[PDB]
């Protein structure tokens, strides 16, 4: 029973981590320019972008999985405790 | 494509950009993403261990095996981490040919006020062979640009196509 808190709290901490280095380098992926005026240089830095953008919305569905993973460590200890 | 440009376009637009900064930085914080996510994995898989060892009843079992196909799913986000960074660094290698590699402004405007200069004094016809020369090499340089530009797409499409589409994560409820 108390494991199961303890694991809730290290799943908690893993997804704060996962989303915080997400959130770190946002800036820097979300941001790529052109190197060039031409339309290949266009296409690779937009191309580059939008791969950014799904990368974190799929580090978001990996939050709710944690956290859902979490609720259930914690339900877990309190249902089968009483 | 590119091709159907002529060269002062061509040559205009590769050199006129900001540089390649802006994705060597995107590399470098893809190489950050995937450090940091690998001992994100490290920690989830400590976690259900730790969990194991300490407490093994048949909840927890059901519990490790629910995990099972997100622990897998961590691994593969990891290796394709892990390959971005060395897309990038294509692309940025493909642009820094074509900017090397595509013909100078300086040469092509030369060549084409060369060309009007003869031109301007070809009344009688003696220079009519070498206006040809002239019109030869900025027909080359009209191909050479293209044949640059092309490459660059290639080489970029080549990049591009191995960052795979990120698959969304299975529950572990």
């Amino acid at each position: 029973p108390e494991a199961l808190t303890v694991a809730a709290t290290e799943v908690r901490r893993i997804r704060d981590r996962a989303i915080q280095s997400d959130a770190q380098v946002a800036p820097m992926t979300t941001a790529v320019r052109p190197p060039a005026a031409d339309l290949v240089s266009e296409k690779a830095a937009t191309f580059l972008v939008e791969y950014a953008r799904k990368y974190r919305q799929t580090i978001a569905a990996a939050a709710v999985v944690l956290e859902e993973f979490a609720h259930a460590l914690t339900t877990g200890a309190d249902k089968y405790a009483t | 494509h590119f091709e159907a440009y002529p060269p002062e376009v061509n040559s205009a637009n590769i050199y006129a950009g900001p540089g390649p900064d802006s994705m060597l930085a995107a590399a470098r914080a893809w190489r950050s993403l995937d450090v940091e996510m690998t001992a994100v994995q490290r920690s989830f898989n400590r976690t259900l261990l730790s969990l194991m060892d300490a407490w093994a009843g048949p909840v927890v079992m059901q519990l490790m095996e629910a995990a099972k196909p997100f622990v897998r799913w961590l691994t593969d986000l990891c290796v394709q981490l892990s390959e971005v960074e060395r897309q990038i660094h294509e692309i940025v290698r493909a642009y820094e040919w074509a900017h090397h590699d595509m013909v100078p402004l300086a040469q092509i405007y030369n060549n084409r006020a060369e060309r009007q200069i003869l031109i301007d004094n070809n009344a009688l016809g003696q220079f009519t062979a070498q206006i040809a020369d002239l019109d030869q090499e900025y027909d080359d340089f009209w191909d050479e640009d293209g044949e640059v530009m092309r490459d660059y797409r290639l080489r970029v499409s080549d990049a591009l196509s191995k960052l795979t589409p990120w698959k969304a994560p299975p529950p572990i409820a």
